[PDB]
């Protein structure tokens, strides 16, 4: 049923766990979506609340409210699935092939009715999730769009980072909506983005060399940086805490939990493959669930 | 009939996908051999020990299918020229792994991207893979006609796109290729897959790829416009580019998803077939000439060698040339014999080099078209063709034609000639030693006698063709100079090349050469203005000839005789390609040298940089007297 | 379907004759290009100036017809080796003339007779013609199997035919050929047209032509017997010879007039087709093997190189070999585990060099055929084949098979093996370094463990094949020793060759090699009794192997495993052919040498004459460790 | 890969400055490792890895009795012809103090671990004699705090102009091989009639002992040489520096050349085609140190102002045997 390479793990505000997996080897290169109301039973397929098979692999996932699941597909498609009235099925609401290559990242904007997707076709697309159409198509980058991240509370602002060594702050209210920020010297390629949950104008980004950096948009200066990992930083997820922790994920197969000054507070080597996604529990704010390509779901308790 | 393929970065099941793309009409499929997102570790534990399988099985397709229908694609995360040493070494290992799996599958081609300026380590890994077991598989370097940086939307407020003209910068991607193929030492297994964007660059950026080994052209679905019925079409400039690529017999690769979702996908491909079935049709004889495109042949030497029967057959299968010869003879007969002497004056015509006698029949048709009397001598030193001449004479011609089996420089003529007629001309006019032959035959021409041709002139033009340069380079033979192939001309239907300057006259010969001291040696200096950035690989050679007055033959492209095809152009290569910047002048020197036994050409470039003097003392190429 | 031609010395009209011989069913026509009685003078007047035409025109046939259907014949009056100097020079000129007219026509072959011992000047003229313009046309030397002098009727009262046995004299015509081709330096464009008389010679005279480049066999109509219905047939010995020639895929030439005048002429040809449709049929797989006849390939090195997918596919397309392996594993499992322990004892089987896993499936079939439990390790260093192995393991095998991607000489086994199973054998048994690999794998074999194969032995046999010698000679490459091609073995389906002595064992290896100091180097001296006059060109190499007890594989011809074809024989050539007279002994020396990095073979002949030591220090051929 | 001849070792030994530097390095290391109070109790284990005819052995002895410290010497050498000289020396002069080992240092099972390993396995390009691999194979019998002399070495490259040397390389064409193979191999040569086009820059650096989890001696280096003259590039001169111990160094790099030392000539990496370089342009060179199980080789290419072919790909023209 479920494929080996776990790609995404997201906690719904009621504690349920959304898993997104792909088969990146073998005969069939497909993917699957799963909902576990018992998060400890994951990734066992037989004891899942819901599960469905997608036509292609899942490169990224995110919730759309409490019933929606937004999928970036290898097929170049952005898909919206939704749960049953009893949340026993996962049905395809739409599947739009507007990208010309693998859709690598998706992020739902603050309103919850619009989204932004990035892809290896170098393009970034703003979608209306109700009309199921592309509101905007921007070709601002010059290489594969590595990450897009909607601002937590501004429906017109988001972030993008690509292999063209550009970190772009986007405000769709401007004639030229993109603004290049970040290090004025050619730093290593940005690979992961995360807005700060409380400080509006602040975000962190992890690069291909293992460095996590804390940046202010107004000052556009690398306020701080730390060599957290030995390999590319693939994910950055803040905790729901009032003063939030920062979860950093890397292809060194390790999970790190840092503080406000990017100092190492917790470290886990439990995974034996790439650490793909991390999500903090909305019920136990010291419990952090990570998934990786070793088909392992790890629930860490964080001091 | 276009040969086309489908580019996909998402293959759930290889058999289903292959069947679908075949039903859509594609001849092959460009696909990844490992999952594009399946980034693999080769150094650092624990991910280094990721349990297999690392990709899908080779048993999923027959060996025939792997050999004919599948084009492997390099995984997009493999960056052998990354600034990070870890990523660099890991991408080296992964690129070797994927190339070796492609060779293990027997794939006919493998796609690798050139998406940045520096691909030195990529070239190193690919060159090491090429020299690991002799294979014939191709490597298609995916090179964009316009770099994405120069193609992005002007939507970055604090990083505007330059609106200023950058002539050489707009050609940057070509340099990306040119360096790469230079690092890989012009490997014949490395070709270009030119990717075409929605916005075409200036014409010089496109012409920068003339003469390059373009094996594929990649057409994204996003560049297609939409018509009334909703079918995908292309802009008129894109149609120009498609016609140019079709003249190169390239394979077209369709990439991207279906954005014309109302119609079937094959629509895209169908449009190309449409464009292929409505292209400007070629000449009727240009099909036998199509098979000769960029085919290198040693120049024929009808003086030193006896031509074969089918060579003469090819010479004769050209009605335009012999129509011109007949018209020239007709005009000359009307000019030499007035009407009142038409029954008293018998003109002596001598075909010098009669072959199987097409010029003899041309002379007869001209004589009874001009209503004049002629006496014909058909002189030919090739006794095998003399057999044909004498069978013709016994069966048809009769005593009107006297067949002479002798060299025209030795034959003691029983009488002097009113008109001598010959076609002793090669692709470079005098490269078959027509001057020497007609000089040896001049003494039995009357004091007012006419030679047809009366004049001929060779023409030279610098060309760019890395394809033809590599073809010449591949002509290395054992037991001779490793670079002798560069010091000899080749008769070749030049096809994939770029003419860098207008052809200019080289050597001119007139007949009869009534001059005290006849010297057929020549020294010529030519200055070719070049208004493009390019790479000189050699010089195309053509010729014009005045047979009589305004009756002429020409393979010079600007004045080419319409419908005449018995002469392909000639090619004088050079050992080393010479970079020529826009505005520079290519200065070439050409010698026609000789001794008692042989004639040869020597040539050298002297600007913008000097080349070696090619074929000194005829060490690599001579024309026997 | 026989390819056949008609030999005629009388062609009134070429088109009528060609149409007639085509209607009779012949594929081509051997005919004169000049009239056979049209003796021509080249020196002495007045006949030197005989008016043309000297022969008929080339316009009588299309160039296609000349290229495909016409075989030129030398005029019978041309005697380049005449004792008269006038006739000698005139025949030189005439032979050059006729050969040049044949080349002018583009004829695919030209017939020249060898009807006497001395053809030195004929060879000189032909060799000069061959080195005048590169052509691919063939020259068929018409050589009689029995000279006419030894074939005449004993009807000369004062000159009786010798009734005394002349072993070497009866082979004289072969010498006629052997000298000629030696004078012409083994030109690939010179082949044999063997003419067969009414009385066949002894079997050794016929076998003298084994391994010779026989392109045609000439059958006079006079040698055909007559049956009841009046149809022409052949004697049973002639049928033997026809079958032997059909195995060589020769073209049959019918010469002479119709002496069975009641029937049509095609009758003759039809008989041959009859003989061809009732020949002993070959093996079903011998069609893919027919295309490999005498095709030289470099020996595969599965250790140094990673084999391609289709190479493994060829390895697996052999059910007899894997049936033998399965039977060996079955017997070993029954011998190692008694019935009472069949459910308690799990045998550890390790496939060392699993490829895509045919030995793994063989082990599984043997285990559940022997009703015994096994635990399988599939060890393979080729990661491309490891992909196939691991897809097999995930999809079908399961945890019963553990796939190891490692060199068996490095792999730290988690447990010791009851049985190790491999097919690391080449055409010469150990030429793929199976001894070294199985030595490196010996430490994780149990103290009483079994190796399958348990033993293997190579075999050598001197052979005569001027065809294969010339094929090796043609393998000269630039940038290396001009004779390196002779100092390396070739895997080849030996076809047109003559085995000169019975194969004898060369090198033998046993596994496990429980010995204090293991030394896989070898020195072997072999004495081959030869009972025929012949020419040594190399040594065929085969192998036998004991997999387990009486379960064996063999490509040794005397003990060849029926229906097994995954191994062609090997060929070790020598630089210079060595004449071997009947009764002499061919003494060969063979070394198996090695250092830390490579293993190679050296070989030398020491009797009846010494050769150079071939491949010294592995300068031309090594096998990588 | 080869066993050096007797006169080659004789040339190696005819250099008193080099062995004076080696002796001073060993002397400083012995004084640093053994305090004065332990000078009679502590016997240091010194191992000459690649002893040749034993000049480093005599240097170690002179350093030991110059530092007033006790040493136990192992003279390791795989060349048995030089082992003859070593063992005649040992029987006639050295005695039981020196133990001669006739073995490859990558195979030899040492009876004890070494305080100091001493070698001169360096070529004109530092590591072109595979000193990294040899000293890696010998690292396991070095003590956890053991010292390697040399402790470090670094190669240096400099673009040069020499049509004379270019023509000399071109004349080295041999039959039965690639007509341009002579351009894809380095040459040891006392560079004389040449023009150095830019200051030498470091290429490859190796440290010993290489206490690192995954040792990888392969290298990829990109060098940018500013050229302030009109000239024609024909190749790259190669030199080396080495830190034997602390401030005791050897160098054939011209700017820091060890005065009076001459046992190393510079090396020359040619290129197939000369490259015109105008004043103000930058010569960009790429150098690789590649290897497999059997051989190590160098690949190099110019990428600016114009690209050259990648020279010696896959070691087709030049390899260094392991
Ligand atoms: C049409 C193509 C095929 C025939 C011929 C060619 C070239 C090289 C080789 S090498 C083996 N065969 C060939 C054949 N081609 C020529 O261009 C050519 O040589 N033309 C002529 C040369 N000289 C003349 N006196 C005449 C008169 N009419 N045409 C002439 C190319
Ligand atoms: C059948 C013919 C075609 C495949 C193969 C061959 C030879 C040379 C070249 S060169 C490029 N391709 C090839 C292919 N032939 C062999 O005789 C052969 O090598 N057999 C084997 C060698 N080694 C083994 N371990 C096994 C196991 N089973 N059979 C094996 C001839
Ligand atoms: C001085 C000149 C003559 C000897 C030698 C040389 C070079 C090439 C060939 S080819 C045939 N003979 C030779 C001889 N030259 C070297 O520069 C040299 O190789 N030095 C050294 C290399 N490696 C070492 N481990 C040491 C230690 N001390 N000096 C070393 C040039
Ligand atoms: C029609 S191609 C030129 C012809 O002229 C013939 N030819 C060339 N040179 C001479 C010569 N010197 N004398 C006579 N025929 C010649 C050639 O054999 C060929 O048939
Ligand atoms: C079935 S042909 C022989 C097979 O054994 C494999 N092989 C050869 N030598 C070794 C070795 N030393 N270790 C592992 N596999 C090997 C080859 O890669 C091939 O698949
Ligand atoms: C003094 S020049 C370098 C010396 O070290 C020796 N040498 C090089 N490599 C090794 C090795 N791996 N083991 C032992 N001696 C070596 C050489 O034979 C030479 O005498
Ligand atoms: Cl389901
Ligand atoms: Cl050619
Ligand atoms: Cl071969």
């Amino acid at each position: 049923c479920m494929e080996r390479q776990l790609e995404a793990a997201r906690y719904r505000s009621d504690g349920a766990l959304l898993l997104g997996a792909s088969s990146l080897s073998g005969r069939c290169w497909a993917g699957s979506l799963w909902l576990f109301k018992d998060p400890c039973a994951a990734p066992n397929e037989g004891f899942c609340s819901a599960g469905v098979q997608t036509e292609a692999g899942v490169a990224d996932l995110t919730w759309v409210g409490e019933r929606g699941i937004l999928v970036a597909s290898d097929s170049g498609a952005v898909e919206l699935w939704e749960l049953d009235e009893n949340e026993t099925l996962i049905v395809s609401k739409f599947c739009k092939y507007e990208h010309d290559d693998i859709v690598s990242t998706v992020s739902v904007l603050s309103s919850g009715t619009q989204a932004v997707s990035g892809s290896k076709d170098i393009c970034i697309k703003v979608w209306d999730l109700a009309q199921q159409v592309v509101l905007s198509s921007y070709r601002a980058h010059a290489a594969q769009v590595t990450c897009v991240a909607a601002s937590p509370h501004k429906d017109s602002v988001f972030l993008s980072c690509s292999e063209d060594n550009r970190i772009l702050l986007w405000d769709t209210r401007c004639p030229k909506p993109a603004s290049q920020i970040g290090c004025s010297a050619p730093g290593y390629l940005p690979t992961s983005l995360a807005w700060h949950p409380q400080q509006s104008e602040v975000f962190v980004f992890g690069d291909e060399n293992g460095t996590v950096s804390l940046v202010d948009t107004k000052s556009t200066s690398c306020v701080l940086s730390s060599a957290v990992h030995s390999q590319c930083v693939t994910g950055l997820v803040f905790s729901p805490h009032s003063v939030p922790f920062l979860a950093s994920l890397s292809e060194d197969c390790s999970l790190a939990v840092l503080d406000s000054s990017l100092s190492e507070l917790f470290r886990s080597q439990a995974h034996r493959d790439f650490v793909r996604d991390a999500t903090w529990s909305p019920l136990n704010h010291s419990l952090l669930t990570t998934v990786g390509w070793d088909h392992q779901v790890v629930h860490h308790v964080v001091p | 009939r276009v040969s086309s393929g489908r580019d996909l970065n998402c293959v759930p099941e290889i058999a289903d996908t292959l069947g679908a793309v075949a039903k859509q009409g594609f001849d092959f499929l460009c696909m990844p051999v490992f999952h594009p997102r399946f980034k693999r570790e080769f150094i650092q534990e624990p991910a280094k020990n990721r349990p297999g399988p690392q990709t899908r099985s080779d048993l999923l397709l027959s060996g025939r299918d792997w050999n004919t229908l599948i084009v492997g694609k390099l995984s997009p995360w493999i960056r052998p020229d990354s600034k990070v040493e870890k990523i660099r070494r890991n991408s080296e290992a992964a690129m070797l792994q994927e190339l070796n799996f492609g060779a293990y599958l027997g794939l006919p081609a493998f796609l690798l991207p050139l998406n940045q300026e520096d691909n030195t380590n990529l070239a190193r890994v690919l060159t090491n893979h090429i020299h690991t077991g002799h294979h014939s598989s191709m490597f298609w370097m995916r090179v964009p006609l316009v770099a994405p940086e120069d193609l992005r939307d002007d939507i970055i407020e604090n990083a505007p796109t330059t609106h200023t003209e950058e002539y050489s910068g707009e050609e940057k991607t070509w340099m990306w290729w040119h360096n790469f193929r230079t690092l890989c030492d012009y490997s014949k297994r490395i070709a270009v897959a030119l990717e075409i964007g929605a916005d075409l660059p200036s014409n010089h950026v496109i012409d920068r790829w003339l003469g390059e080994p373009i094996k594929a052209a990649i057409l994204p679905t996003s560049i297609f416009l939409t018509n009334k019925k909703g079918f995908p079409v292309l802009s008129k400039m894109h149609q120009r580019l498609i016609f140019r690529l079709l003249k190169l017999e390239v394979q077209f690769i369709i990439t991207g998803t279906n954005h014309h979702s109302e119609k079937e996908f094959c629509s895209y491909l169908q449009y190309l077939e449409y464009l292929s079935q409505n292209r400007p049709p070629p000449n009727a004889y240009e099909l036998f000439a199509k098979g000769y495109e960029d085919y290198l042949q040693s120049p024929l030497q009808p003086l030193m060698d006896n031509l074969e029967s089918q060579t003469y057959e090819v010479f004769e299968k050209d009605p335009i040339k012999y129509s011109q010869y007949q018209q020239a003879i007709y005009k000359c007969l009307l000019d030499r014999v007035p009407e009142e002497e038409k029954d008293t004056n018998v003109q002596v015509l001598m075909v010098l080099g009669a072959g199987r006698g097409p010029l003899v029949n041309a002379s007869l048709r001209a004589a009874k078209q001009a209503d004049r009397r002629i006496k014909l001598y058909a002189v030919e030193k090739n006794p095998n063709a003399v057999v044909t001449l004498e069978n013709w004479q016994f069966e048809e011609w009769g005593s009107q034609v006297t067949v002479v089996s002798s060299d025209m420089r030795e034959w003691v003529a029983p009488e002097k000639a009113d008109i001598i007629v010959s076609e002793l001309l090669g692709s470079f006019a005098d490269n078959e030693l027509s001057p020497e032959c007609l000089d040896g035959a001049q003494h039995f021409l009357k004091d007012d006698g006419v030679s047809i041709p009366g004049e001929y002139t060779s023409f030279l033009a610098p060309i760019s063709s890395s394809k033809l340069y590599n073809e010449v380079r591949a002509c290395r033979e054992k037991d001779r100079d490793p670079e002798a192939q560069f010091e000899m001309p080749y008769v070749v239907r030049l096809h994939n090349f770029h003419q860098l300057s207008a052809p200019q006259p080289c050597f001119t010969f007139s007949h009869p050469n009534r001059d005290p001291m006849i010297d057929n040696n020549r020294y010529c200096t030519l200055e070719f203005p070049v208004e493009v950035n390019t790479v000189l690989h050699g010089f195309a050679g053509y010729f014009e000839t005045v047979l009589y007055q305004d009756i002429t033959l020409s393979i010079r492209p600007e004045t080419h005789s319409p419908g005449m095809f018995s002469w392909f152009p000639i090619l004088f290569p050079i050992k080393q390609p010479i970079t020529v910047r826009e505005g520079q002048t290519i200065c070439v020197r050409f010698w026609r040298c000789s001794n008692s036994k042989k004639v040869w050409y020597e040539w050298a470039v002297t600007a913008p940089v000097c080349s070696a003097i090619h074929n000194p003392t005829g060490r690599s190429y001579t024309i026997g007297l």
